[PDB]
């Protein structure tokens, strides 16, 4: 009984914490980009492509927390 | 004042306090400066350099 | 590219259209790429690096002054000699000494 | 039995944290957007375009946790 | 029977997280709006229409969590 009920508690709380990280983080990094674009709009293409590189690393750790969150939801 | 090659005139003009030269615009909205370090220190240096510039002229 | 003028009260040091520059501001280094943000700051004594349009990189020494920027037109208002409140206060005392004589 | 409420509360925690991540991430991104506008209103019609792309990613993870919170309510 | 009370509790935590998420997010966003107004009081009607483009997105995810909070109150 309790093993399957608590399986619900774990995967949900892990994704809730990962949804904080993966949205606070690129919001902060979003504000500095949108400022840098307002600083130097000849470099919005260059900043946007530079900003994508930085964002991919931010997401990497939180994506695995959703990955485990679905794997506990499936199994 | 060197008004002309042929003619010149003695003058007395007030350099401080700053004359209220009209210098009227709205295009400041469209490019507004980042004050580094701070606005007031920059403004003092501008006023001081400006006075030196008028005296040299 | 942008129209840059480097000027002083006595003479105009340099002018023309430019691809970018690197400048020592009061707070730190700054690079003016094409169409950079509006800016006002004091700049420190030293070499500044110009790259004129078509890539002709160059060094200009400046004894200091003010930098301003806006996207289409940029200018530097350079001083001729090292400016210091203490040094200028020394000149002010020097000026009084002559008055006594 | 009680295990039916604890699997519901598992949706509640997943929703709770994910809502803070998305709200503040968008708020910090949005706050620097207003600093760009505060300097230079002619930029703001450009800046709305780049803001909406960057805001799109800030949702991408929290919206997964939102949907799973809806499913775990029904299931 | 504990089934009833712990459903009451699960709404109350989920509600508090949504209340904090919204209140802080638009407080931050509103602070940069008031900086813009004090800096640039000619534009404040323009900035007002920008601030409300952004404000609705900050509210959107916290309001979903309020919707589930009120359903777990109601049921």
């Amino acid at each position: 009984n309790l093993n399957m009920d608590l399986l619900y508690m774990a995967a949900a709380v892990m994704m809730g914490l990962a949804a904080i990280g993966a949205a606070i983080g690129i919001g902060i990094l979003g504000g500095k980009f949108l400022e840098g674009a307002a600083r130097q709009p000849d470099l919005i293409p260059l900043l946007r492509t530079q900003f994508f590189i930085v964002m991919g690393l931010v997401d990497a750790i939180p994506m695995i927390a959703v990955g485990l969150g679905l794997y506990v939801m499936f199994a | 004042k060197f008004i002309n090659t042929m003619s010149q005139v003695p003058t007395i003009s007030q350099l401080l306090p700053l004359p209220a030269s009209d210098d009227d615009d709205l295009k400041h909205k469209s490019w507004d400066y980042l004050y580094e370090p701070d606005p007031k220190a920059l403004l003092d240096t501008l006023l001081r350099r400006y006075v030196e510039s008028q005296v040299y002229q | 590219t942008y129209h840059l003028d480097v000027v002083s009260a006595e003479q105009q040091m340099f002018s023309g259209l430019v691809e970018k520059i690197q400048v020592t501001g009061s707070e730190g280094e700054l690079g003016i790429y094409p169409g950079h943000a509006p800016l006002l700051t004091a700049i420190k004594p030293g070499m500044i690096r110009i790259v004129k349009q078509h890539g002709h990189e160059e060094f200009i020494y400046l004894s200091g002054g003010i930098l301003e920027v806006q996207p289409g037109n940029v200018t530097v208002l350079a001083d001729t000699a090292i400016r210091g409140q203490d040094l200028d206060e020394a000149r002010a005392m020097e000026a009084k000494r002559k008055a006594e004589e």
